[PDB]
Formats: structure tokens, C-alpha cells, sequence
């Protein structure tokens, strides 16, 4: 859960 | 009872991220024209303002668009007080008194975070730079929730701003500039 | 689906939840921890309390409380934020006296998430934030 990554 | 601490960021990564966002956001906010904010808000973003329900300067300027579900019950009036879409969001923001915040004194709390969401609250003070309440010191808590921006930035989809009058304790502090002593 | 209808549901659930939340906080503290999700967190005056269990513990250690809510606003969270998840943003403002400390004003916000079930959808706090206006 990194802001942005997915 | 846990000891009251200041800003909470979790990771220095989000700290620099969020802090950078606030610098840019409020640089435009206090510029004289908040239009540059149309790039900070999502097309279908929401925004609403609330003030204390309760002899310092007057907040009559914020009373007109004040949204308090606890006090206001009509679903239709409730609905109208909520600004929806960046156009309406920013158009509204530009109607508010010109300002000048103390960004570096902001106390921020990043409360939620996923890969697509980042909720954080901002507490601080700001001077109204003109109008009938010129030089008055307001206090505020503002909650944003952002989705990742195409440029490693933030796109605000939700913004709840609570405006109040700084308490005599806060004002005393903010304006104190005493001679240094040992 | 109609945007106004998400706004009305937000008001309803915020209106409703809030009332329960403070009544439970003040008069049934031992229950307040079930209005949260197991993964939920809380940022109490800059302090981060982790998980449904630590939250339960955290509320016990706090002193007998007495809240008075004067302000409530809410908004339906945009779906790009909570994909496929129906959530509501609620910001509260009121006063509170804890046993052994002067009464002070506070600001608190949290995100409610809707859990669908048989009878009725249930809202639980997914993320919570609370800070005294004078923590200073």
C-alpha cells in the first residue's frame, strides 16, 4: 500500500 | 493519557509529499486568485465549510455557506450547501475572504492511506488580508482526502474546511515576539 | 447512480453513527471499540493507535468522558479513493470533559465504511483522527 502504486 | 504530540506523518516520504502539496496549494490560495486550484481538484470533487455553532471579529462571511448536518435537517438544503465538481468547488473558494496562512506552523495528521487514498487533516491559523475583518486571526482545521495525481502529485476529491476564531491563547502565542532571555 | 442520493445517505449515516458514537463513548465505553473495523487505526493528538485490539485497550485507559457535539458535516467519498467501497467522510466539532482535566474543545474526523448484510447496512469507522483544539 504505497500511495499511487498498483 | 498519551502525551499530546504535534504533526503525524508516518513516513518521511508522505511528510515531504504532503508538506510540498500544502506549500503549492496555499501559495495559490493566498495569491489573490485561487483559480490555479482547478488543477488541484478532481472534476467531481466535493467541498463544504463549517463554523462553530455556538466579541472577536465576525465570521458572518462564512455563515452563508456553513454546513452543519446536526443543526440543519432538510435533505435538499443539506445537499445545496455542498459544493460539487471542481468548477463549483473552486468558484466557491474564490468567493471567500482573501487570506494569508502560516503554512510552516501547520500541524498535520495523515490518518488514512492506501494505494489510491490519502486522508490528512490540517490545523493552523490565517489572517484575512482585507474586507471588514482585515488583520483578524482565524483558526481552522481542514480535511483533505486525495487520490494519486498523474504527476506524482495529489488530486483532492474531498475537502472539508472548518473555520473558527483563534482563541486568546492562540493569538497571544502567534503574535508574541519577546526579547530573548537566559 | 444519482449523486444526490449518495449525499443523502452520507448525511443519514453520519447523523446516525455520530449520535451512537458519543453516547457509546460516554456511557458504554467498553462497546465503543466495536464501531471500528479490525484493521482500523486512530490518530489521537499525534499519537497513533493500531488495530481493533489496541483501540479497545486505548479507550479503556482513557478517563470517564463527557462529550457535547455541536457541529457535524459529512461528504460521500469519491470512488477513485475507495474503489468499489462505499465510504463517508465525517468531521465533528464539540467539547469534552475527561475525569480530572478541564473541559476543552476538539476536532475529530473519521471515515465510515459501509458493510452490507441481511437486515441493514452497518457503518464502521475505518480510519479515525482526534485532536484537541488546544493540545498546544
Amino acid at each position: 500500500p504505497g500511495f499511487g502504486q498498483g | 493519557a498519551p502525551p499530546c504530540k504535534g504533526s503525524y506523518f508516518g513516513t518521511e516520504n508522505l511528510k515531504s509529499l504532503v508538506l510540498h502539496f500544502l506549500q503549492q496549494y496555499y501559495a495559490i490560495y493566498d495569491s489573490g486568485d485561487r483559480q490555479g486550484l482547478l488543477d488541484a481538484y478532481h472534476d467531481g470533487a466535493c467541498c463544504s465549510l463549517s463554523i462553530p455553532f455556538i466579541a472577536r471579529s465576525s465570521l458572518a462571511e462564512y455563515f452563508k455557506d456553513s454546513r452543519n448536518v446536526k443543526k440543519l435537517k432538510d435533505p435538499t438544503l443539506r445537499f445545496r450547501l455542498l459544493k460539487h465538481t471542481r468548477l463549483n468547488v473552486v468558484a466557491f473558494l474564490n468567493e471567500l475572504p482573501k487570506t494569508q496562512h502560516d503554512v510552516n506552523s501547520f500541524v498535520v495528521d495523515i490518518s488514512a492511506q492506501t494505494s489510491t487514498l490519502l486522508c490528512f487533516s490540517v490545523n493552523g491559523v490565517f489572517k484575512e488580508v482585507d474586507g471588514k475583518s482585515r488583520d483578524s486571526l482565524r483558526a481552522f482545521t481542514r480535511t483533505f482526502i486525495a487520490v494519486p495525481a498523474s504527476n506524482s502529485g495529489l488530486c483532492i476529491v474531498n475537502d472539508e474546511l472548518f473555520v473558527r476564531n483563534a482563541s486568546s491563547e492562540e493569538i497571544q502565542r502567534a503574535f508574541a515576539m519577546p526579547a530573548p532571555t537566559p | 447512480v444519482d449523486f444526490k442520493t449518495y449525499v443523502d445517505q452520507a448525511c443519514r449515516a453520519a447523523e446516525e453513527f455520530v449520535n451512537v458514537y458519543y453516547t457509546t463513548m460516554d456511557k458504554r465505553r467498553r462497546l465503543l471499540s466495536r464501531l471500528y473495523m479490525g484493521t482500523a487505526t486512530l490518530v489521537w493528538n499525534g499519537n497513533a493507535v493500531s488495530g481493533q485490539e489496541s483501540l479497545s485497550e486505548f479507550f479503556e485507559m482513557l478517563p470517564s468522558s463527557e462529550f457535547q457535539i455541536s457541529v457535524v458535516d459529512c461528504q460521500p467519498v469519491h470512488d477513485e479513493a475507495t474503489p468499489s467501497q462505499t465510504t463517508v467522510l465525517v468531521v465533528i466539532c464539540g467539547s469534552v470533559k475527561f475525569e480530572g482535566n478541564k473541559q476543552r474543545d476538539f476536532n475529530q474526523n473519521f471515515i465510515l465504511t459501509a458493510q452490507a448484510s441481511p437486515s441493514n447496512t452497518v457503518w464502521k469507522i475505518a480510519s479515525d483522527c482526534f485532536r484537541f483544539q488546544d493540545w498546544a
